[PDB]
């Protein structure tokens, strides 16, 4: 019983044509099953038997209830079919759920099979079953119904339903039914038996238009196996992640279980894969056998010590306020968690130190409100209450005066040490007394040989020469001179470009060594006045 | 229906739908259930593969934003009304809205697929809900031109009744200027709308006003080594314009190596080069003029303290106009709100004056403008940007305007 269900108006790509792949040889065995199967979906009316006026031609496969199955290999047809509005590619996140009494879950089951091929489509996915040992002609077909392993199938597939369901969503506001893939988690808040009935209701509402769908047989119970987590009704887990101990790690080996480390780190509090990652320096072959260290050995350990606690989290309450609250776990790497009431955790996550030309704890904190607040906007359709240990009055004095527009949304203060602040600030103003070096740098790009000194208006003088640098370290490296020999209250100027850069953004962290060194001192001054002046 | 096109070999727009808030799904599907039902929009399958962004916009009422930014680049052309030169010089100018014009008109079917969009859901517990336009869409630039007929026709009456006073149309808008006093011209507008509402449509600047204003340069009872780099600084940037400007007398003050915060004392060759410097400065570049053949370029700087600068230009230096923009009463812990705010309004100047948007290059991280601009964009239309890194001395030249 397939599907009074319109067809959707499949065609081919821009001006293309049917695939016409010869079909692979197959033995008398492989073939005489295939020759069962598809005397089968003949009659189930899925494909029908065709003849010469179909030039179209696809691969039919027998791979093997160890019974004979069948596969075609549309691949071609695939490459030669129009494109499709994409089919959901973002799965919902536990966290995003609605806390509901009682949930269903239908599988669809005998899903693409069930709905109908346009009509006119249908010629291009005609196929053919050998004959005994490549002797002459062998049986013919094509598809009347959405073809396993087809471009269209899924999308196709996911319109039908979403239709179908139009009216039942229409007429139980209060249900909700969400869809992926060939799914239904039906969830709703009436009565055990309410419930119960309701879903008998849809059911037999699909059932009317030719989906197929589980009974109290087959039909899955809590907990719900779903990526990673385990669903229960009133908490969500994760499901047990599992460190397999060994006597031999191969370079596989060690890389498949730092993934598998790094994606606990979101959920799990303390994972960490320094030492593992240690190992991976000059390795030769994913195969190569690497000893663990001692250091390794021990954080695997301990890794294997936190993995064992019963993390879990709970489910959204539109009623209930969204909180996010931020921490900072060393430079460049953020911890949060997103809940409703105190540590009960709606989500959790952290975000990678992401190594930088050059930025500031401030910069990074920004960040990673931009990205929580994406994520949460699609999670659930707002945006959280923000803690940050950062004092308001920091975040105004640093945003107030940065060249880029920049931005928070409502939040609060919370003295979560350690808390972000700004290491250091230049001055606004030439300092009175302070001394003041007139910072130089020239450098033969070429040569790579340079030198980089200062004089001051006091009379110190000094020059470097140094092997291999671009004007630019140089330059910086003049500054940094500058910053050494001074005392902690000076005035430098500069015709570095890359220093007005500084002045601008007064970084706390870069990629270069030099820009770090260079910010280490300008954090022990208690005063410095950066000015440029053009060159020459 | 007359046949629209796409430009030679174009395909259509793809462009993925940004993440919602409930709050402005809530509202789309209200809209979209309606104009569903009156029929100037369908559901449409998986067979369409094009898209549009959709969006909400602010009445405690919501309007639907659609953004054919894309669908407008792929539109063939239709070779709108040459721009008014005069628009520029009326007392004041009012602005709108005559989208609702276009739901009249029906799209010619085989361009439909073309404006498909989509409506997301939150947590994807659903697909989204997919429309395709069965008539003019707001927002499409083959709207106005389509409807452009039936647009004069609606309006030579009023003109004639007051030809001193002119209408520009400009996508969506209708930008109407007269030089009547503010009551006997707001009432005069509030006579056009009333003569466009018996059909269906429904609902204040002051281009005299807008001044050219120059950079002034620093005055000092006394300068120090300080003040005097910084001056020469901002000259030697600004002699990329003003070749004229000199900085030798006053790069010779500077010789030897003086604290920052010592006094030098001003010789007169060095007092004449300053005068002659504000002299230079005290008018617009010559020889800049406008070219319709080429784009328009926005750039904006963040002086800070809810101050913005901008030029607007199409060759490097040859600036056709430049302003600030201070903050608006309530943006105060809000960049992104001055800046959308800010781009709004410099990009209805530009429409007045040249008929047309100009690209902007905007001081502010893609994600954070993407995530937030919609929360305060009003206007119908959506310029064509570019995010970008501000050079310290741009900005610094402009923060010395008057
Ligand atoms: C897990 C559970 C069990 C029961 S009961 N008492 O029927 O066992 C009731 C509610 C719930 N769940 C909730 O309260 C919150 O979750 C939900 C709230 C609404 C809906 Cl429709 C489904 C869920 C799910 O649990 C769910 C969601 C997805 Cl995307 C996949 C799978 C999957 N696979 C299951």
């Amino acid at each position: 019983p397939i599907s009074p269900i319109e067809t959707v108006p499949v065609k081919l790509k821009p001006g293309m044509d049917g695939p016409k792949v010869k079909q692979w040889p197959l033995t008398e065995e492989k073939i005489k099953a295939l020759v069962e199967i598809c005397t089968e979906m003949e009659k189930e009316g899925k494909i029908s038997k065709i003849g010469p006026e179909n030039p179209y031609n696809t691969p039919v496969f027998a791979i093997k209830s160890t019974k004979w199955r069948k596969l075609v290999d549309f691949r071609e047809l695939n490459k030669r079919t129009q494109d499709f509005w994409e089919v959901q590619l973002g799965i919902p996140h536990p966290a995003g759920l609605k806390k509901n009494k009682s949930v269903t879950v239908l599988d669809v089951g005998d899903a693409y099979f069930s709905v109908p091929l346009d009509e006119d489509f249908r010629k291009y996915t005609a196929f053919t079953i050998p004959s005994i040992n490549n002797e002459t002609p062998g049986i013919r077909y094509q598809y009347n119904v959405l073809p396993q392993g087809w471009k269209g199938s899924p999308a196709i597939f996911q319109s039908s339903m979403t239709k179908i369901l139009e009216p039942f969503r229409k007429q139980n506001p209060d249900i909700v039914i969400y869809q992926y893939m060939d799914d239904l988690y039906v969830g709703s808040d009436l009565e055990i038996g309410q419930h119960r009935t309701k879903i008998e209701e849809l059911r037999q509402h699909l059932l009317r238009w030719g989906l197929t769908t589980p009974d109290k047989k087959h039909q899955k119970e809590p907990p719900f196996l779903w990526m990673g987590y385990e669903l229960h009704p009133d908490k969500w887990t994760v499901q047990p992640i599992v460190l397999p101990e060994k006597d031999s790690w191969t370079v596989n080996d060690i890389q498949k279980l730092v993934g598998k480390l790094n994606w606990a780190s979101q959920i799990y509090p303390g994972i960490k894969v320094r030492q593992l990652c240690k190992l991976l320096r000059g390795t030769k072959a994913l195969t190569e056998v690497i000893p663990l260290t001692e250091e390794a050995e021990l954080e695997l350990a301990e890794n294997r010590e936190i993995l064992k606690e019963p993390v879990h989290g709970v489910y959204y309450d539109p009623s209930k306020d969204l909180i996010a609250e931020i921490q900072k776990q060393g430079q460049g790497q953020w911890t949060y968690q997103i809940y409703q009431e105190p540590f009960k955790n709606l989500k959790t996550g952290k975000y990678a130190r992401m190594r930088g030309a050059h930025t500031n704890d401030v910069k990074q904190l920004t960040e990673a409100v931009q990205k929580i607040t994406t994520e949460s906007i699609v999670i659930w359709g707002k945006t959280p209450k923000f803690k940050l240990p950062i004092q308001k009055e920091t975040w105004e004095t640093w945003w107030t005066e940065y060249w880029q527009a920049t931005w928070i949304p409502e939040w609060e203060f919370v003295n979560t040490p350690p808390l972000v602040k700004l290491w250091y600030q230049l001055e606004k103003e030439p300092i009175v007394g302070a001394e003041t070096f007139y910072v130089d740098g020239a450098a033969n790009r070429e040569t790579k040989l340079g030198k980089a000194g200062y004089v001051t208006n006091r009379g110190r003088q000094k020059v470097v020469t140094l092997t291999d640098t671009t004007n630019q370290k140089t330059e910086l490296q003049a500054i940094y001179l500058a910053l050494q020999d001074s005392g902690l209250e000076v005035n430098i100027v500069t015709d570095s470009q890359y220093a007005l850069g500084i002045i601008q953004a007064q970084p706390d962290q870069s990629e270069s060594e030099l820009v770090n060194q260079i910010i280490e001192q300008l954090i022990k001054k208690e005063k410095v006045y950066l000015a440029w002046v053009p060159a020459h | 229906t007359v046949p629209v096109k796409l430009k030679p070999g174009m395909d259509g727009p793809k462009v993925k739908q940004w993440p919602l808030t409930e709050e402005k799904i809530k509202a789309l599907v209200e809209i979209c259930t309606e104009m569903e039902k009156e029929g100037k929009i369908s559901k449409i399958g998986p067979e369409n593969p094009y898209n549009t962004p959709v969006f909400a916009i602010k009445s405690t009422k919501w309007r639907k934003l659609v953004d054919f930014r894309e669908l407008n680049k792929r539109t063939q052309d239709f070779w709108g009304i040459p721009h008014p030169a005069g628009l520029k010089k009326n007392k004041s100018v009012t602005v709108l809205d005559v989208g609702d014009a276009y739901f009249s008109v029906p799209l010619d079917e085989d361009f439909r697929k073309y404006t498909a969009f989509t409506i997301p859901s939150i947590n994807n517990e659903t697909p989204g809900i997919r429309y395709q336009y069965n008539v003019l869409p707001q927002g499409w630039k083959g709207s106005p031109a389509i409807f452009q007929s039936s647009m004069t026709k609606i309006l030579e009456p009023f003109r004639k009744q007051n030809p001193d006073i002119v209408i520009y149309q400009y996508m969506d808008d209708l930008y109407v200027g007269s030089d009547l006093e503010i009551g006997q011209h707001r009432t005069k507008i509030e006579e056009l709308r009333q003569h466009l509402l018996r059909w269906g449509l429904t609902t204040e600047l002051h281009p005299d006003k807008w001044t050219v204003q120059p950079i002034v340069l620093p005055e000092k009872d006394s300068w120090t080594v300080n003040d005097i780099q910084k001056l020469v600084g901002k000259l030697n940037w600004a002699s990329q314009i003003y070749p004229g400007i000199k900085v030798r007398q006053l790069c010779k003050l500077l010789r030897g190596t003086k604290a920052l915060t010592e006094v030098i004392p001003l010789t007169e060759e060095a007092e004449l080069e300053l005068a002659e410097n504000r002299e230079i400065l005290k008018e617009p570049v010559h020889g800049v003029y406008y070219d319709p053949s080429k784009d328009l370029i926005a750039e904006i700087q963040k002086q800070g303290q809810g101050q913005w600068t901008y030029q607007i230009y199409q060759e490097p230096f040859k600036n056709l106009k430049t302003g600030k923009y201070a903050r608006m009463r309530g943006a105060h812990t809000n960049d992104v709100k001055q800046l959308t705010e800010a781009v709004q309004k410099i990009t209805t100047e530009s429409i007045v004056i040249w008929g047309k948007t100009p690209k902007f290059k905007l001081p502010i991280q893609k994600e954070t403008w993407e995530t937030w601009w919609t929360e305060y964009w009003q206007a119908t239309w959506i310029p064509e940007w570019e995010f970008v890194n501000t050079p310290p001395l741009v900005k610094l030249w402009y923060q010395l305007e008057k």
